């Protein structure tokens, strides 16, 4: 109980990488550059609501 | 910016005053007991023009603020603690080598040594005081015979000096005789700066001038009557002042003939002799500056004990103090530790006073300490609580003594302690005012007053006379029968005859009878 921080300060505290902590809570999305031009692992699911 | 916008737009306004918000929307260093008030005192109160009153006004700690200066390290090694001890030594030597210089401390020196005698080996002391007298008598000599015009005579007074400098004089008498110097020399620049206060100001006289003519002799009229004799426009002035010059020449020359020195010098042994003092000084501050850390550092143990960490580190800071004062680099035993002892020992000799509200003495304390690091054992050492009489019983002391001694400790308990935790309990509050009286037994007095008052009413004059002074009532200054038997005749048995009778009239009255009780 005492001042507000970030809460991905006590992630860091854990020995936890910016890239680590991005893979420990959110999907990743890849995208490909190949032929010239931009490509994307679409998945129908996510695509609710946009 | 961040602190002001945030501030404002949230606070607007936060209906119940929530407190527990924007104390974590600031930056620096939390928890603090000295930011708090800084916020009860602006949201409410005031409104609206005290928001505003609050960011132009924003537009620590002692401890951490000490160690902040005290950052700064400068630390030494052998080498250096060697150098800075050196320079003191240095210092010390050219300031009792200019006080060598000094005649008048010599003989002064010898004039107190005569009030000695006339009321440490006695014998030893007739032989070093005798030993300078003599090199002072054989100097005196090689004066006014100007023998050797001051180059062979200089000598036997450079080794006068170095007699003197045989020596070991007590702090309180070269303390006595350098502030005496001192005095000496401010009559001297009292009475130059009478002369040039007169005769440049008052007189129009040019400083440059002034500096031209009085530098010289500084003591004879032949500058003064030369300076008037100039025919300038600041010499008609001088005349006005003639006498006040004068009275400070003469006594100018009366200062020479007190130090027997030359005027044209005395400055100039009183000027190394500063010099030799600041550097002293000067290098002793370094070296207390330096040893900084030592004070601290063992200062820590002595914590909590009835005096909080500042006053400690301080009796330790004045201990080093003390204790870089006598120490010298030509010694095999280092400064570390040397000062370490008289810094606990200034601590521990300011724990033992200046800490209880009561006093108490040093022994007194060590008793207690001790009492307690036996207590300690005898509950542990068998099982159950150390009575009283078994713990008397392995020490010296008898039992009573230990008890009175129990009746010493504490601080003891304050008033403003909370009791029955009611709205709002003190203990303060239930002590009891004891020196006043009842106002019934006041009234009472009063009574009594008025009825004795009245009841020698019912006497006669050599009967209630004889029991008012007897008894002394009314009066003040109570006498005996002498005294009353003397300004009534009859002496001693007669007047406590009527005394006697009086009380034998009052065995019928119940005024007096039901104020007895």
């Amino acid at each position: 109980r005492r001042r507000k921080l970030p809460a991905t300060i006590i992630l860091r505290a854990l020995n936890y990488t910016t890239e680590q902590i991005l893979d420990l809570f959110f999907e990743k999305v890849i995208f490909e550059i190949r032929d010239n031009k931009l490509q994307m692992e679409l998945v129908p699911e996510r695509l609710r609501g946009e | 910016q961040s602190q002001l916008k945030l501030l404002v737009t949230r606070g607007k306004e936060q209906g119940y005053l929530t407190y527990a918000e924007v104390n974590d929307h600031l930056p620096e260093d939390i928890v603090d007991s000295d930011q708090i008030e800084d916020i009860i005192q602006m949201i409410n109160d005031m409104g609206i023009q005290v928001m505003e009153e609050a960011p132009d006004a924003d537009d620590t700690d002692p401890v951490r603020m000490y160690m902040r200066e005290m950052g700064t390290v400068e630390l030494l090694t052998r080498e250096g603690e060697i150098d800075i001890a050196k320079r003191i030594e240095d210092g010390i030597n050219q300031v009792q080598c200019s006080v060598a210089e000094y005649p008048e401390a010599i003989t002064y020196l010898l004039e107190q040594y005569d009030r000695v005698e006339a009321e440490i080996d006695p014998e030893l002391a007739r032989e070093k005081f005798a030993e300078l007298r003599a090199q002072y008598v054989v100097t005196r000599d090689t004066i006014k015979a100007k023998g050797r015009s001051h180059a062979t005579a200089q000598e036997e007074i450079l080794k006068l000096s170095e007699v003197f400098k045989q020596f070991r004089l007590v702090p309180k008498q070269f303390d006595y005789l350098v502030n005496s110097m001192r005095v000496m020399m401010d009559r001297v620049r009292t009475q130059e700066r009478l002369i040039m206060k007169l005769c440049v100001e008052q007189c129009k006289m040019p400083k440059k001038n002034f500096i031209t003519l009085f530098t010289g002799n500084e003591t004879s009229d032949t500058w003064f009557n030369a300076a008037i004799a100039m025919n300038k426009p600041w010499s008609e002035k001088l005349h006005d002042v003639s006498e006040e010059v004068h009275r400070a020449l003469q006594k100018l020359q009366q200062i020479e003939e007190e130090t027997g020195l030359t005027i044209e010098q005395v400055k100039d042994i009183n000027r190394r002799m500063s010099i030799g003092e600041a550097k002293a000084r000067r290098a002793k501050k370094e070296m207390v500056e330096a040893n900084l850390r030592l004070v601290i550092s063992i200062a820590k143990k002595y914590t909590n004990r009835g005096l909080q960490f500042l006053d400690l580190i301080q009796e330790g800071n004045i201990g080093l103090m003390k204790a870089v004062d006598k120490f010298e680099y030509r010694r095999g035993y280092k400064f570390s530790t040397y000062a370490t002892w008289w810094i606990r020992q200034a601590i521990t000799r300011s724990i033992a006073d200046q800490a209880r509200t009561i006093r108490i003495p040093v022994h007194m304390i060590e008793t207690i300490n001790k009492l307690n690091r036996i207590s300690r054992q005898m509950l542990q050492e068998m099982g159950r609580e150390p009575t009283p009489e078994e713990l008397a019983e392995r020490m010296l002391m008898p039992e009573d003594k230990i008890r009175k001694v129990l009746k010493i400790a504490k601080e003891p308990i304050s008033m403003e302690t909370p009791i029955g935790d009611d709205e709002d309990s003190h203990l303060g509050d239930f002590i009891e005012d004891t020196t006043l009286e009842l106002p019934l037994d006041s009234a009472t007095t009063e009574s009594l007053r008025a009825a004795t008052h009245d009841v020698l009413a019912g006497l006669t004059a050599r009967e209630a006379k004889v029991l008012r002074m007897r008894f002394g009532i009314d009066m003040n200054t109570d006498y005996t029968l002498e005294e009353v038997g003397k300004q009534f005749d009859v002496t001693r048995e007669r007047i406590r005859q009527i005394e006697a009778k009086a009380l034998r009239k009052l065995r019928h009255p119940s005024r007096s009878e039901v104020l007895r009780s």
